[PDB]
This record gives structure tokens, sequence and C-alpha cells, in this order.
């Protein structure tokens, strides 16, 4: 019945906040000024549960180990091992002196799966381990009023329906219902995604419990001021709690890489059972009994399963994940490293992910000129002209008349990332003056503050009078700031390059259009002004007691405006440009106000310049919006207020006809609906978020990306990839590496899949032509799990053949990892030449030892017999059992060496899929070592003392080392001219048939 | 998604007809060239070997020692009464000695009467084809006394006290070298040490050596071995219908209804042994005449 | 006799090569 629970969680929350204080207190039975008695609080504490989210569902380590021992690839090797023991059972109990080949192979396959499980498990567990070192859960106590007394208790010890007081800086414990506020501004950034610090007013404002101001929220911090409130929701019943529980209860889906692995297995086992069944029927048609034919069936099918490809693919993914971890881009999932490359639509979060989520000084107005300040997090932008006197006056008005100062440990931290006490606006101004106008430390005390006038509830203004330390004038310096309309109403003089001028409308209207320029840009603007009081009328001893008119409200000297907003992160615009360059559709999904979301989208690249919305065209023609055609609007903004009353088909149409989309004022549940809508198109979706609202979106998306520091812990756990450095450019690195490793996997797979033809053809013609076995089991293991291991891994180190960030994202229904072209090359052409070369070495050895190839036909009937010790060759010589058997094993060993020689050229041609080996170049040092190690190991397996006794691999007469040479050169030349024709003829045949 | 069989826009099993023809034609030409290349290289390989001698002969360094009853496990278990119990043995003995009858060796142009006494080796020039088809020394069944007879189409062999002849593995250019007169304890044998390769049978342990009472050997002129006048071998091409020497061994005093192991070890300097191949040089048999 | 092959010489040489080629590969993946 959990379906209904998850459904009740996908619905947007409701509340009873809109209630009179008497109605609220009667519903909760709580005193508004004294809270409640401690006994009642303890009774509720032991009634419904402590105020804390239920811990995540613990995942035992043996469970995820067993998880790594299963899957799809390991499952194929498991059925292979089981088929080996089945064939062994059919061989042990039915025939005399049964061979232990199948048993050896079965336990080997089991060991392959187990070892791969241990390695992959250690990697995923290592990621989870370093992730556990990031839980810096510091206990936080709340201020609760109970029985009429102020008590500071643990957050979990807080209950429902009791008065709670919060001070500027304290984090809101539970979900409160504000009853009495005083300049209280809370930070709803991590929950609803509202950028600027939304104030909290006790009066009911909006029907939406999120946009309203009489509700404090879980995981939100009180920015400034103080407030009181009755606890309404506690623990998991909270807003962010109901969101977190939803994130834990959503499905992860199937990664694209895993789906490609499954499709690959479909083709592998398809041809495996086809060959096994057709050859089983053929063997029964010949002479072999059902007893032997069954072994032939299981043998041909099992032999067609790449035993070593599991470890090679796992190591490949692990290597790319290693590179991800080097750039502080951790991946909790070993296959999630690839999902970025296949992604075709990225749903980003504005506040926190795209933006820095911090008020920063944007632009300044000086001498009727707009000056853009540097808004980069690392300070790597253009610096404004900081030399004029107007800048000095403006900077003094901002640095002096502002209730903001640094804190205790703020000394070694940078100027921006450090902590500041006060309003977010005042903090931005303080950071700007401390970064561009020297230091505000001595600049503040240089002007002794006499009398201050803080901000006002109505007709907001902040002024103060300061002394003057300049050695040229003893007059008093009065400074004031506020909303541009208030300053325009209380000013007459205007500052320009040092001197003053009247309020002439020629430059005053020039100030008004600049005000609308910065305001329309989605920023918050503040006007700054100052004036010199006449020391003749206000002497150095006349204390301007704060009661009456001691300062001229009007006749002040306006210096300029100072705008501010949360700027996007440093490499965010460039990264978005790269994603759109790669063909990835960027869709901003945020619950912030549209007035800012549209501007940020224009500033990052989600809304291109020149593209208009339906409302933009309606405004450009001075006509109602119901007239213009939405098809004439490339981009569109979707208000969350309107998204609620929408169907699936409507959202589908929004995505299909609008290329640049910005979802604003969207609830976390609506973020989930948006991601599901993008997934209905059949595209790969990546969601990059930070707040708790991005938790249900990061969990359902094909790949979730969380911020390593600015991201909430819930969404950070529900994500599949973490950016420890918060560098959004890692998204670009990710899509690049994902496409790269995808192609490298294709190459590596084609390599291991090429060796299957010469591995199985000996046993096939052993049944057809009735000739001695050309290649044994152990020798095949020396190729699949021995030599070719390093070449396959080295194939992961291959670089880009062309610009991968220039091509469009891969089509999930078309560009598969293992297409029919790959099989047409490995199983069809290259592996065929390798098999012919192996048989060549076979006949070379047997003919040189006295068994001409023509004479080998029908010889296995007596060749494998252990007692016919007088088998006649072509020269009349009689060979005993062990003599000809020694020849057979010393015939399996060079066949294996032949596999290595042909794999030389096969590796070189698989290294490049389109470019000539001369174009790409043998610069892969791991590949060079892959050839040296492969060759040296192959020689060691033949010439080491005791190999014919342990592995039955006898030494090779040196001439054998040159039997396969022409076949290898042939493979290299054929594939080289193939890629040459694909280069010169990019049209049809060579590309659509062989290019994989 | 697995009904891509056909469509009204021409696709079969996944692709169109013209595409099926293009791919099939390509694969036929490609595989045809691959086959021609493999055939040409295998032809060069055939050109690197001669018709009168194998290039490598070291894998047959120690010659083997086989017997006439090619038993399933080198075991001779039968009943002295039931004629069908030992039919599988007698059939193989008659088929083996079918090429040694006096009528089979009748042409004087390919057969040469070696002699009634084992003599020195007979080298018929070099192994080239400059000389004609070499002659093969005759070997009549009369040499294997008590194990040849003058029986009819069916060689009435020994029911009690069976016969087991031994044969030396035919090797090209192999010249057997019997041990020097300084015989290092070689189990009583005749003084004809210079022109015959000795072969002596015995038990395997203190039990088998006791159960096997008396053994009687038969050979050319009565010597337990192979005469050097029949070596070396010049290949099947130059010496067809060649008859390698034979030597019979009869176990007279056996313990009926008891499986006993016999090891017939051939001695000589050019005769090697192997702990892995119980047939290289030596030879084993498990006789059990259960009545 | 032609029935003897110096397998120890070829074996020793094969191991010398299997050692040299491997140490050379190690030098290859260590560009210093
Ligand atoms: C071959 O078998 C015959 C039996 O048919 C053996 O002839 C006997 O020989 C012993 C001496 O060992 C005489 O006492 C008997 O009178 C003989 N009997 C017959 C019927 O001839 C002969 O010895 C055997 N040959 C060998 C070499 O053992
Ligand atoms: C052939 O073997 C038999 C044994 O099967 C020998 O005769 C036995 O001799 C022992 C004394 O050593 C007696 O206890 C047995 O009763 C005898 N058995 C029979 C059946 O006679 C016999 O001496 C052997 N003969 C030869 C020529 O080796
Ligand atoms: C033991 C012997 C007789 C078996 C003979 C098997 C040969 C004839 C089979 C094995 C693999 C086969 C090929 C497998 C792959 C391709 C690509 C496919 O899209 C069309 C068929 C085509 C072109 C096949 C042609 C026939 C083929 C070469
Ligand atoms: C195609 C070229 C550039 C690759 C270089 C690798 C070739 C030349 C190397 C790889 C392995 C080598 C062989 C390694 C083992 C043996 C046995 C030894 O006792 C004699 C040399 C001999 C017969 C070598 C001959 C040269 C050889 C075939
Ligand atoms: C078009 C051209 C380049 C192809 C010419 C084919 C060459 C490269 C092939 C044809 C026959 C081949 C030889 C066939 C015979 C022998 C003897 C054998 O015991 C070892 C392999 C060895 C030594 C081969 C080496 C390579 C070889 C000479
Ligand atoms: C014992 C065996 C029994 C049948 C013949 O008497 C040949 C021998 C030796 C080769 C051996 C088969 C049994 C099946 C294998 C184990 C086989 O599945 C296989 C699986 C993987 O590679 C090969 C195909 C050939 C095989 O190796
Ligand atoms: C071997 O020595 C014996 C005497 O010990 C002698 O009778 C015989 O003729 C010798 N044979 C050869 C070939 O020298
Ligand atoms: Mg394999
Ligand atoms: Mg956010
Ligand atoms: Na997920």
């Amino acid at each position: 019945k959990e379906r209904d629970m998850d459904e009740l969680k996908k619905e947007v929350s409701m509340d009873d906040h809109k209630l009179s204080l008497d109605e609220l207190h009667r519903k909760y039975g709580t005193d508004l000024s004294r809270g409640l008695t401690p006994a009642r609080a303890a009774e509720i504490l032991a009634r419904d549960g402590p105020n804390a989210l239920t811990p995540p569902p613990t995942t035992p380590e043996w469970v995820k180990f067993c998880r790594q021992l299963f899957g799809g690839f390991s499952m194929l090797l498991w059925i292979g091992a089981i088929l080996c023991f089945l064939a062994y059972g059919i061989q042990a109990a039915t025939e005399e002196e049964p061979q232990n080949d199948n048993l050896y192979l079965g336990v080997v396959l089991s060991a392959v799966v187990i070892i791969t499980g241990c390695f992959s498990y250690y990697q995923e567990a290592k990621s989870s381990k370093i992730m556990e070192s990031f839980k810096n859960m510091v206990p936080q106590q709340a201020l609760v009023i109970r029985n009429g007394e102020k008590m500071s208790i643990n957050a979990e010890e807080v209950v429902v329906g009791d008065l709670v007081e919060v001070k500027g800086g304290d984090r809101i414990p539970a979900d409160l219902r504000i009853i009495s506020a005083n300049g209280c501004k809370v930070d709803n950034s991590s929950l609803t995604g509202e950028s600027e610090p939304q104030t909290r007013s006790p009066d009911f404002t909006n029907e939406n419990p999120l946009e309203t101001r009489n509700i404090a929220f879980f995981s939100t911090n009180c920015v400034e001021g103080t407030a009181r409130g009755i606890v309404v929701y506690t623990g998991d019943r909270t807003v962010m709690g109901r969101i977190a529980t939803l994130a834990s209860g959503l499905e992860g889906g199937q990664t694209p890489i895993a789906a490609e692995i499954e499709h690959f297995i479909h083709i592998i086992t398809g041809v495996a059972v086809f060959l096994g069944v057709s050859f089983f029927i053929l063997s029964l048609i010949l002479e072999y009994t059902w007893l032997e034919a069954v072994i032939f069936l299981i043998g041909i099918i099992v032999a067609n399963v790449p035993e070593g490809l599991l470890a090679t693919v796992t190591v490949c993914l692990t290597l790319t994940a290693k590179r991800m971890a080097r750039k502080n881009c951790l991946v909790k999932n070993l296959e999630a490293v690839e999902t970025l490359g296949s992604t075709s639509t990225i749903c980003s979060d504005k506040t926190g992910t795209l933006t820095q989520n911090r008020m920063t000084v944007a632009h300044m107005w000086s001498d009727n000129q707009i000056h853009e300040a540097d808004t980069t997090e690392n300070q790597s932008g253009v610096s404004f002209d900081k030399t004029s006197a107007t800048w000095l006056a403006l900077s003094r008005i901002a640095g002096l008349c502002n209730r903001a100062v640094f804190q205790a440990n703020q000394e070694n931290l940078p100027i921006l990332k450090r902590a500041v006490a006060g309003d977010a606006s005042e903090s931005a101004l303080l950071k700007c003056i401390e970064l561009c106008c020297g230091s505000v430390k001595e600049m503040r005390e240089r002007y002794t503050k006499i009398v201050e006038i803080p901000f006002n509830s109505t007709n907001k203004y902040q002024l103060s009078i300061h002394k003057n330390p300049n050695t040229a004038e003893p007059r008093h310096l009065l400074v004031m700031k506020g909303a541009p309309e208030r300053i325009l109403d209380r000013c007459s003089s205007i500052l320009i390059h040092g001197k003053e001028q009247p309020l002439d409308e020629e430059l005053k209207d020039a100030f008004q259009n600049a005000y609308l320029e910065l305001g329309g840009l989605g920023e918050r603007v503040l006007g700054f002004c100052h004036l010199f009081l006449p020391d003749e009328q206000f002497p150095e001893g006349f204390q301007f007691d704060t009661d009456d008119v001691n300062f001229p409200l009007d006749n002040l000297c306006f210096v300029g405006l100072i705008s501010m907003i949360d700027p996007p992160r440093a490499a965010v615009p460039d990264a978005v440009g790269k994603c759109r360059s790669a063909g990835i559709k960027v869709i901003m999904v945020t619950g912030d106000h549209p007035i800012t979301a549209k501007a940020i989208a224009k500033g990052v690249g989600i809304i291109s310049e020149g593209n208009e919305t339906v409302e933009d065209i309606a405004a450009r023609l001075n006509i109602p919006v119901s007239q213009v055609n939405p098809r004439d609007a490339k981009a569109c903004v979707v208000h969350g207020s309107d998204l609620k009353d929408m169907t699936s088909e409507q959202l589908d149409d929004i995505l299909k006809y609008h290329t640049e989309i910005v979802f604003a004022r969207t609830s976390p549940q609506q973020k989930l609906i948006i991601v599901e809508g993008c997934q209905r198109q059949g595209a790969i979706v990546a969601v990059t978020g930070d707040g708790v609202n991005d938790s249900p979106a990061s969990k359902k998306a094909d790949i979730g990306v969380a911020m390593g520091i600015a991201g909430s812990d819930v969404s950070k756990q529900a994500a599949d990839m973490i950016l420890l450095d918060d560098n959004f450019a890692s998204i670009v690195t990710g899509v690049e590496e994902g496409r790269l490793i995808f192609d490298n996997l294709k190459k590596s797979i084609a390599y291991t899949l090429t060796s299957n033809i010469p591995e199985i053809t000996p046993f096939l013609i052993f049944i057809i032509a009735n000739i001695p076995l050309p290649l044994g089991t152990v020798t095949i293991l020396c190729i699949d799990l021995g030599t070719d291991m390093v070449p396959a891994i080295s194939l992961a180190y291959e670089q880009a053949e062309s610009d991968i960030m220039k091509r469009q994202p891969r089509n999930p229904k078309t560009d598969k990892l293992v297409n029919e072209q790959l099989i047409s090359m490995a199983y069809g052409q290259i592996g065929m030449i390798q098999a012919l070369g192996g048989f060549f070495t076979y006949f070379v050895i047997l003919a040189e030892n006295g068994f001409l190839p023509i004479h080998l036909l029908g010889l296995r009937v007596n060749w494998d017999d252990r007692w016919i010790n007088d088998v006649e060759d072509s020269y009349g010589q009689q060979w005993t059992y062990e003599q000809r058997k020694i020849v057979e094993f010393t015939c399996h060993t060079p066949f294996f060496v032949t596999i290595v020689v042909v794999q030389w050229a096969d590796l070189v041609i698989c290294k490049t899929r389109r470019n000539s080996v001369f174009q790409q170049g043998m610069k892969n040092k791991i590949l060079i070592f892959g050839l040296f190690e492969e060759t040296a190991l192959a020689a060691f397996l033949s010439y080491c003392p005791g190999m014919g006794v342990a592995l039955r691999m006898y030494p090779l007469k040196p001439t054998w080392w040159f039997c396969a040479f022409p076949y290898s050169l042939l493979i290299f030349v054929y594939d080289e001219v193939r890629k040459l024709i694909i280069r010169r003829r990019p049209g049809g045949w060579v590309e659509k048939e062989t290019y994989y | 998604k697995k009904f891509i069989w056909n469509s009204e826009k021409k696709e079969f099993l996944g692709r169109t007809g013209g595409s099926w023809f293009k791919i099939l034609l390509f694969y036929v030409i490609f595989y045809g060239c691959l086959a021609g290349i493999f055939i040409g290289t295998i032809q060069v390989m055939l050109l690197t070997i001669s018709e009168f001698k194998p290039t490598y002969q070291d894998r047959v360094a120690p010659p083997g020692l086989t017997q006439i009853p090619q038993s399933q496990k080198t075991e001779i278990s039968f009943r002295p009464n039931d004629p069908q119990s030992y039919e599988s043995y007698v059939v193989s003995i008659v088929r083996f000695l079918e090429k040694y009858k006096d009528l089979a060796q009748k042409d004087d142009m390919i057969f040469e009467d070696c002699g009634n006494v084992p003599s020195e080796l007979k080298e018929r020039g070099e192994y080239n084809n400059e000389r004609g088809e070499r002659k093969v020394c005759r070997f009549r069944l009369e040499w294997l006394g008590n194990c040849s007879g003058l029986n009819d189409e069916t060689y009435g062999y020994k029911d009690g006290k069976p016969c087991v002849i031994i044969k030396l593995n035919r090797v090209l250019g192999f010249k057997p070298k019997p041990p020097k007169n300084e015989s290092l304890e070689t189990y009583p044998v005749m003084k004809y040490n210079p022109y015959v390769l000795p072969v002596h049978c015995t038990g395997k342990r203190d039990e088998d050596k006791e159960k096997v009472g008396t053994m009687e050997y038969f050979g050319l002129g009565g010597y337990p071995g192979f005469p050097l006048q029949y070596y070396p071998y010049y290949g099947k091409l130059l010496q067809p219908k060649y008859l390698q020497p034979l030597m019979a061994v009869q176990f007279t005093n056996l313990t009926m209804d008891t499986e006993i192991r016999i090891e017939c070890k051939a001695y000589g300097e050019n005769i090697g042994y192997s702990e892995k191949d119980r047939f290289q040089g030596r030879f084993d048999v498990k006789i059990e005449v259960k009545s | 006799d032609p029935f003897y092959y110096d397998y120890e010489t070829v074996r020793n040489g094969g191991l010398i090569f299997a050692a040299l080629a491997f140490i050379v590969g190690l030098i290859i993946i260590l560009s210093k």
C-alpha cells in the first residue's frame, strides 16, 4: 500500500497558517507568551517522536557486496559457470576417464565474477567512505519558551505547539507559525529556492504556505532580526521532511550504460545459442550421440561468452571514474561516470547551482554612467575605474552608512567567502568596499559616528552623521541611503567628478532610465547620497540628539545607485555554452521569482540574446499576449502558478515547440514532474541541484549532480554524482569523459570480441572435419584472462579521434554501444583472419612433424584414444599416445602465440575507429606496454621450466613465431585501407557497414 | 520491437533486399579471397617439406613398444572355454598377421629374403629418389614359433597360456643399437647381443613376478628381439608394404583367475623410456585368464 | 642423431627475450 503513501507525498503540501491567534492557540492548546508546561512538552515528545528526520535506510555491507556479485554481465558469467558444471555432470557420470576441463573452467568463471565483485565493491565502498567523511552534522540547540521561561534545548527535544524564539543567525528548528516578528528575515534558499532573504511577517499574506510570511521552515536560517512562532510541523511531518522522505522513496531507473551492456549481452548470447543449437543439430546429423552432442551444445555456447570482458569493462569505467575523482568530481556509482556523455537535456537549479546564492554588488551609478563591478567568486573579472573622487564619495557612503561588520575568525579567509554580520545587502557592500576600496576597518573609525538613524518600516531610509578627519575642512559629513524613490524625494544636489550641480531633469531623467535599466535586469538597486553640514550652524560641539530635525532631509547631494544580486558562478556561463555547443538542451528549473530567473537565464546562456518570449513579443508590439502566436516565440518562461493546472500533453508540447525553457516558481514536486516530462520524450536527463527541493528531481533523473559544499545533504545523498569543488564546469568535463569512455568501450569490446572467432573455430572444425584439437582450453584462458588483458585495458586510454564536444549527443534508440557493424567486423572479418592464421600454424607444426594436413582428416577418432600407441602418420611412423599428445599440446601453445601475433595488429587497428594509425599515432604508452607485456608473457608461458608439466604448454621451435606474421600484417593493411575509404568516402558503404 | 521482420518499405530479418544482396556479395568475395590466401600460404608450407623425410623427428626419439591385442585398457581377460570371450583378441591378431602370410609376400621385385639368422643393418643408399623403390626384407610367420601355426583362416591360438607378440614402433631412419656386451644386469638373455634388439618381459612387483611362472619368447631363429637386418625404415613412399620385425611372448605358467601385471621392457642404447609414457621403450599388460 | 633437438637453447633464449621485452615495456611506461 506504499503506492498511496508515495502519491500523498507527490502532492504539494497544505497548511492551516491562515488562522487568528485565538483560533491557532485554541487548536494547539498553547499559551502565546508562555508556551506550555514542560510535562505537556515531554508527553508530546514521547508521543509522536523527537524533532528530527528519520535516519536514511541503512544499507548493510553484505547486501551491496552480494549486489556487486550479480547484475547483468556477472549474471551471464554465472549462467556460464552453471552450464560448465552441468556439462561436467553429463561428462563425469556417463563416460570413462572424464576430462576435468569443464570443471576447471567452471570454477575459473566463478572466480572471475567474485574477483570483479570484490574490486567494484571496493571502489563503490571507497566512494561511500570518503562521502561519510563529509557528514559534519553539528548538533544545534533551539530557543523555546515553555512555562514562561526561556530554555535552550536540543532540536530533537522540541515538540509541536510550543512557542519558539529565533535570533538573527539561529537556524529555524521545526516548521513554525510566526506570531510576532521584529525585522525578521529568513533564508528560504535551501527549501523553496527564493534567492533574496525573504522576510517573515506574522500576518497572513499568500494562500501558498511557501510564499507566505507567517511560516518559518525546517533547515532555513534566520538571517537577521528576531521572531516568535508556534511549532506546527515537527520531524518527518515537516515540509523539507516530506520532501526528503520522497527523495528516499523514488526509483533510480536504469543507467544508459547498463542498458547498453544488456543489449550487448543480447547479441552475444543470441549468436552463442544460434551457433550452439545449429552445431548441436549438425553434430547429431553426423554421428555423435545425444550424450556428446549436449556437451558440444554447451561447449560452443559457453565458449562464446567473453570471460575477461567483465574485468576489462569494470576497470575501464573505474579508470574514467578515477579521472573524475582527480578533478573533485566524485561518483558514488561506478557506471554513473558515463551517463553525462549520453545526456541530451540538463535540468539545472538557479539558486545555489547556477548562481552563487549570495547577494553581491552588481552595478554602480557614478557621474550618470553605469559601472559593472566584478561579480566572480574567485575575482577574475574586469575591474571598474576606481580613481575618480565620485567613487571615493560613494564608497565612503557605502562603507560608513551600513550596519555590517566582520566577525571573530574572519581574518585568513578570503574577502568574499568570509562571514559578515547583518543584512545580505550590507554584507555585499562591505565585501565590495573591503575588496576594491582598501579596507573598511580603518575607513569606518576614521569617521566617528555621532548619531545614526537605522532603516524604517515605512519610508525606509538609513542615515547617520559622522565627523570629518580631512585636513582641509572641519564640516560634518552626513550620509544616507535607501530606495531610489526615497532618495530622489529627499535630494536636490547632484555630485559629478567632485563638484555639485542642481537637480536638472536632463541628468535626473538620465538617472531614472538607469534605475529602470538595473531594476529590469532583475537586480535590487539602492540610492546613496551625502551632504556636508555647515559647521557654522552645526558646530563641533552641537550634539545632534536623535529626536528632531537636526539634518536637512532635502538639499542632499546624490552620488549614485548601487545594485546587487546573486551572480552566477565563475565558469557557469562558459560551461552552459559548451553544453549547448555539444547539443544538450539546457532547461532552468527553479522555484525563484521569474523577474530574476529570466535575467539569470539570459546571463548564463539558457535564454539566448535576441530570442523573445510570448510576453516579450506581446510587449514589443504593444498588443495583448493572447494575439501573438507561441510559434513565433523560441523561448518561454513557465510560471509554477500555471504549471499546477497542466496536463501531460501540454507539458510535452511546451518542451517540443520551445527550445529555451525556464521553469520558475516550481515546487520540488513540480521539479519532479518536469524531469518526468523530459523523460517522456525518450531523452537522457541530468539534473544539477543543491537545495532540498532538488532532492526528488535528482533522485528520479537519469543522473543527479549535487554541489559538494553549497548543496543540502538530502539531495546530495539522492544524487548519483557529487561536485566537491562546486565547479559547474565539471559538468562539461563529465559529458566529455562520458562520450570518450563510451567510444573507448566500443573499441575495447570489439577487441575482446574479435578473439572469439579463433577461440571457437578450432573446436568447431574439431567436430566437423574430425581432426585433432587445434586449440585447448587452458591456452584459450591464457588469451582471454592472460595476454589480451593489458591490451584491452590500454584501449581505455585512447584519446579523441575528432572533437567529441562538437558532435550532438548520442541517440539512445540508434547509436548503441555494440551495433551490428561491430559484430560484422570482430566476429565477421578480423576474427576470421585470426582463425585462419591459427589453423595455418596448426597445419605447419603437424606437417613438419610428419602429419600432413590432408592426413589429419578423420584422425581424431584414433588420435584422442589413450591406448592406440601406434597411430600411423603420413611417413609411416608409429606415434604413441603421449608422443602425439605432446605434439597436440605443443600445437596448442603456438596457436595461442598466433593469437597474440594477430592481436598485435587487431589492437593497433581497434585503437583507431576512423583515423589512420598514422593520423592518431602510437602514443598510448599503456598500449605499447600492452604489446611488450603480452608478447613477453606469451613467450614465458611457452619457455618457462615446467610449463608442459603444469599448463601443458610446451616450448615452440622459433619458426612457429613467424607462422602468424603475414596474417597479422594482412589484418593491419585491410583495416587500414578500410579506415582510409571511410575517410575519403564518408557517404555510405564502408561507413554504414563496418564503421562501428 | 522484435517484429522488424518486414514492412511495406522493404525489410527482411532486419534489412532490405538490395542490402541483403550487397552484404552477401561482399562476404562471398571477402571470404573467397581469405580462402585463396590460406590455400596459397598452405601451398608454400607444402613446398617447404619433402616427400622422403619429416623435417622434425625429435618428438619420436624413444620408440614405443606395442602389442597385437590392442586391448581397451591393455588388459587380456577372457575364458579358456568360451570361444566368444576371446574373439576380440584373435580377430585383431589374424587381421594384424594377415599381411605376413607366405602368399602376401610373393613378389620378388619388392621382397628380399634377409636370412634365417639375424645379421647387421641393411642400408639401401640415401633417402632420395635417385634409386628406385627399395626392397623390403621378408618375415614369415614361422619365425614366431608356437604362436603362428599352420591353422586355417582362423589362427587357432592359445586358450590357456596365451600369446602376445610385441612390435617396435616403425621410425624413419632409426637404426636400433642393442646394449654393449657390458650388459648392466639385463635379465638372462642369449649371447646374440650384437645383431638383435633385446626385449625382456617381467612382472611389476613382488606379487606379479611370483604369479607369472614361466615365459617363452619366440623370434627370428629363436632370439627374443628384433633383427637389425630389417632396419632402418625408409618411409611409406619409398618402402610400401614394409614388414617390421615381430617377436612373440607366451606366458605358460600363469595363475588362472588372477589379474597379474606384466612389463615388457625393450633394452638398448637408442631405446629411451619415460615415466609419463608407459609405452616409450617399455610396455605394460594386465593378463587374467579367468576360467 | 636427427632425433635430438636442443630444446634448452631455444628455451633459454625465449626466456631471455621474455625478460628483455618485459623490462623494456616497464621502461616504456616510465617516461621519467
Ligand atoms: C610348442 O608346443 C608344442 C606342443 O604342441 C611343444 O611340444 C612339446 O614339447 C615338450 C618339451 O618341452 C615335449 O615334452 C612334448 O612331448 C611336446 N609335445 C608335443 C605335442 O609336441 C613345444 O615344446 C612348444 N615349443 C616351444 C618352443 O615351447
Ligand atoms: C607351474 O606352476 C605351478 C603352480 O601353479 C607349480 O606347481 C606347484 O608347486 C608347488 C610347490 O612349489 C606346489 O605346492 C603346488 O601344489 C604345485 N601346483 C601344481 C598345479 O603342480 C609348477 O612347479 C610350475 N611349473 C613350472 C615348469 O614352472
Ligand atoms: C563451420 C562452418 C561451415 C560455418 C559457416 C559459417 C559462415 C558461413 C557464417 C558465420 C558468420 C556469418 C556472417 C555473420 C555476420 C554477417 C553480418 C549480417 O548482418 C549478415 C550475415 C553475415 C554476412 C554472415 C554470413 C555467413 C557467415 C560468414
Ligand atoms: C612486427 C614486429 C615489429 C614486432 C616485433 C616482435 C617480433 C619481431 C618478435 C616478438 C616475439 C619474438 C620471438 C620471441 C621468442 C623466440 C624464441 C627464441 O629462443 C628465439 C627468438 C624467437 C623466435 C623471437 C623472434 C622475434 C619475435 C617474433
Ligand atoms: C603479398 C605478399 C606480401 C604476401 C607474401 C606472403 C608471405 C608474407 C608468406 C607466404 C608463405 C609464408 C611462409 C610459409 C612457410 C613458412 C615455413 C613455416 O614452417 C613457418 C612460416 C613460414 C616462414 C611463412 C612466413 C610468411 C610467408 C613467406
Ligand atoms: C573436454 C572436451 C570434450 C569434447 C572433446 O573430447 C574435446 C575436449 C577438449 C576441448 C574441450 C571439450 C569440452 C568443451 C570445452 C571446455 C569448450 O566448451 C570450451 C569452453 C571454453 O573454451 C572452450 C569447447 C572445447 C573444450 O575446451
Ligand atoms: C661378449 O662376452 C662373452 C663372454 O663374456 C663372449 O662369449 C661374447 O662373444 C662377447 N660378445 C661380443 C659381441 O663381444
Ligand atoms: Mg574468450
Ligand atoms: Mg538551490
Ligand atoms: Na539515481
